[PDB]
Order: structure tokens, then C-alpha cells, then sequence
């Protein structure tokens, strides 16, 4: 399933990613998270929860943070991506290779 | 086990059918409630999807006090989803059951808020085009949201077999002919229907055989009701015309006495160079399917003629200037 407008505009005061993760517990979660994150060599991260992270890739740095709740159902889990500062375009692409490594 | 529309989980039907197949949504990280709205794709052709995601993409970017607000469109092989604003005082004519017949200042206040929102859509250039009952719908506070505006194409059917036709209780006899139409007219004449509709309580055309009811639209000919007051009647008569030609437009309907009642905007400039367009407004638009021809695009922002790319480009470009 695809969005025709996720590219387009942003509406919401936040511009946000969210991807639904449904057959992982939270430690193969983070463990995608972090590598994705290892494999991009112009991004550093850090830790700031049990659930989130920070991470900023580097013209201005895409700063944006990383967060995983649990929703209600079984275990089925979500990832939010927020843009803190930075071009969006940048912030959806890295956020996509990302995504590409949560979905498998 | 759970399906999802991209963060939203779905969960009941709030409508199936004619007028389509209509789920629950729950975003999965806010608790926001949304109408999922499912729609098959199988039989649309591309050229079809593409006119359709043109006005959607003008929907996305105003927002009117009566139109029903769309978040976004899901698509895969087989579907369509088209994530819609929640509303939850179900439809203007359940609440005309109960009273059997308004009162014609009560009506009065629901009519000018469609034609408050068919006006602000027309001059976005968005017709409706199959404006029904089912379309108008209640929220808290019992105003009016108008749904399926820039949708009339999908065809939203009851059956995989038949082809949905649209309403023609309330469709001009030029949509009846399938003939070529201007759909702003077209508007105004299914809104007299259902003016008379809240008014008297029943369609001015109405019939058990399907021949003869279109016989009767084509016709034109109706009984008017003799409570109704005569320049609410005039009224009635001028949205209500065969003749397309002389048929009332929303200006003059809304200077009309009765519309009064006695009691007592994105501006499209043109283009000239290429050098003047904006970069990451066209990456916005050249993100959409329906415009995939990048110089294609450019063609239709420097022509001079006025069409739904301009539009989008400006909502965009103003949209920019916050």
C-alpha cells in the first residue's frame, strides 16, 4: 500500500513518518534501528530511551528522532519518525532505507 | 488478525454497498478515528486515476467550514483507500425522517451551507457532479460536510457485476443523456432536488419504473408544493430548469430574496519563464502519479490557459510562504 500524497505536503504541525511492525518484539526492533543507522556512515545516533533514539545526518543536518510504542491487539508494534530540523527531503530518504531495513 | 492502511488499524464497517464500502480506521499511534473509505481499482483506467489524484491533490489543499476533510489516498493492485475526516451525526436526511419536512428557515440555514461549499469548491475549480443525501453528512454540531467531492469518477459501486450509474433521483437531464455537461450547473440542479427535499419531504421526480422516472427528469415537470412560499418557489423553479442555459448560477442563487432571508482565496497569476517556477514546489508535484511528465507539467504552468496544474502549483506556492 502506498501513499499518493506523503511526498507531497505536510499539514500536520509535525512532519512524521510511521511504519506498523508486526511479527518482531522490541529487541529485533531496536537491533534494525541500530543498524540501519551503523550503515549510514554521514549519520551518528544516540540513545535517549528504552523506546527512542536521536539521530542527525550531515548545506544543513537532517536532525529527527526515532520512537517505538506498543499499540493494543499477540504484539504488534509502531515506529515514529519525526523531523526535528532539516530539509524534509533529505529526512524522507534516509528515513526510507531505514523503513526498507524495518520491513525486512 | 489485524489489517492496516498504512499507520491506521482497521477495524468495523461504518457503511457497504451503493456509495461504497466504508471502514473504521484507528491511527495507530494517536487514537484518531478516520473513515476508510474502500475502493476497487481493477476495472479504472490510468488516465481516469490520474484526473481523479489532480483534484484530490486540490482537496488536500483547502479546507472549507461544510467540506468533508481527506487525509490521504492508499493504493495497491486491486484497491484504493481513501482516508477521510470521521464524522459522527450521520446524514442530514436521517434527521429529515424524524421530522418528516423542515421548517423553511431550518432549511434555509442547511442550504446555504451547501451552497456555501459547492461555491468554494467551483471556484477551486472542484465540481461534484453526483451530490446526494448520502453525501451530506452531520458532525457534533449538526453542520453540514459535504462528501465525495472530486470523486464521482471512482464510481463507488454495490456490485463487482454492475456498473455504479450515480443517483438519478437527483442528477440534471444532461447527466441523465450522458451527455457533455458543465458540472457547476449540474451541481445546482441536484441542489434544487434537494432543497425541495427538505422542504416537502419528497422527491420532486420520483417513480416505481426506472424508464419513466428518467422521462420525468428530462421533463422537468414537477408539482410544487403550495405551503412552499412563492419566491422560495421561484427559487425552486430557476435550480430545477431543463434548459442549462437559463438555469441559475450559485451568484444569482445566492442574491436571490429567498437565499437573503428578511431578518436584517489562492490568486492565480500566470508564468511567464521557467526561471520564475519554484523548484520544491514543482518536487511536490512531479511526487504525484498523475504527473510523472515533468515537462509535461512545465508546459501546462507556462500555458495561458487556466487548469487544475496552476491551481495545485499556487495552493503550493502560497502553502510555501508560511
Amino acid at each position: 500500500k502506498k501513499s499518493w500524497f506523503g511526498n507531497f505536503i505536510n499539514l500536520e504541525k509535525e512532519e512524521q513518518i510511521f511504519v506498523v511492525i508486526k511479527d518482531k518484539p522490541l529487541s529485533s526492533i531496536k537491533a534494525d534501528i541500530v543498524h540501519a543507522f551503523l550503515s549510514i556512515p554521514s549519520l551518528s545516533h544516540s540513545v535517549i530511551s528504552q523506546t527512542s533514539f536521536r539521530a542527525e545526518y550531515k548545506q544543513k543536518p537532517v536532525k529527527f528522532q526515532v520512537d517505538i510504542t506498543y499499540t493494543e491487539g499477540n504484539g504488534i508494534y509502531s515506529v515514529t519518525f519525526t523531523l526535528l530540523s532539516g530539509p524534509s527531503r533529505r529526512f524522507k530518504r534516509v528515513v526510507e532505507t531505514i523503513q526498507a531495513q524495518l520491513l525486512s | 488478525h489485524a489489517q492496516y492502511v498504512g499507520p491506521y488499524r482497521l477495524e468495523k464497517t461504518l457503511g457497504k454497498g451503493q456509495t461504497g464500502l466504508v471502514k473504521l480506521g484507528i491511527h495507530c499511534v494517536t487514537c484518531q478515528k478516520v473513515a476508510i473509505k474502500i475502493v476497487n481499482r481493477e476495472k479504472l483506467s490510468e488516465s481516469v486515476l490520474m484526473k481523479v489524484e489532480r483534484e484530490i491533490a486540490i482537496l488536500k489543499l483547502i479546507e472549507h467550514p461544510h467540506v468533508l476533510k481527506l487525509h490521504d489516498v492508499y493504493e495497491n493492485k486491486k484497491y484504493l483507500y481513501l482516508v477521510l475526516e470521521h464524522v459522527s451525526g450521520g446524514e442530514l436526511f436521517d434527521y429529515l425522517v424524524k421530522k418528516g419536512r423542515l421548517t423553511p428557515k431550518e432549511a434555509r440555514k442547511f442550504f446555504r451551507q451547501i451552497i456555501s461549499a459547492l461555491d468554494f469548491c467551483h471556484s477551486h475549480s472542484i465540481c461534484h457532479r453526483d451530490l446526494k443525501p448520502e453525501n451530506l453528512l452531520l458532525d457534533e454540531r449538526n453542520n453540514i460536510r459535504i462528501a465525495d467531492f472530486g470523486m464521482a469518477s471512482l464510481q463507488v459501486g454495490d456490485s463487482l457485476l454492475e456498473t455504479s450509474c450515480g443517483s438519478p433521483h437527483y442528477a440534471c437531464p444532461e447527466v441523465i443523456r450522458g451527455e457533455k455537461y458543465d458540472g457547476r450547473k449540474a451541481d445546482v440542479w441536484s441542489c434544487g432536488v434537494i432543497l425541495f427535499a427538505l422542504l416537502v419531504g419528497a422527491l420532486p421526480f420520483d417513480d416505481d419504473n426506472l424508464r419513466q422516472l428518467l422521462e420525468k427528469v428530462k421533463r422537468g415537470v414537477f408539482h410544487m408544493p403550495h405551503f412552499i412560499p412563492p419566491d422560495c418557489q421561484s427559487l425552486l423553479r430557476g435550480m430545477i430548469e431543463v434548459d442549462a442555459a437559463r438555469r441559475l448560477t450559485l451568484e444569482h442563487i445566492q442574491k436571490h430574496i429567498w437565499y437573503i432571508g428578511g431578518k436584517n482565496k489562492v490568486q492565480i497569476r500566470s508564468l511567464p519563464s521557467l526561471e520564475d517556477i519554484d523548484p520544491d514546489v514543482l518536487d511536490s508535484m512531479h511526487s504525484l502519479g498523475c504527473f510523472r511528465d515533468r515537462n509535461k507539467l512545465l508546459q501546462d504552468l507556462l500555458s495561458e490557459e487556466e487548469n487544475q496544474e496552476k491551481m495545485i502549483y499556487f495552493l503550493l506556492l502560497d502553502r510555501k510562504l508560511e
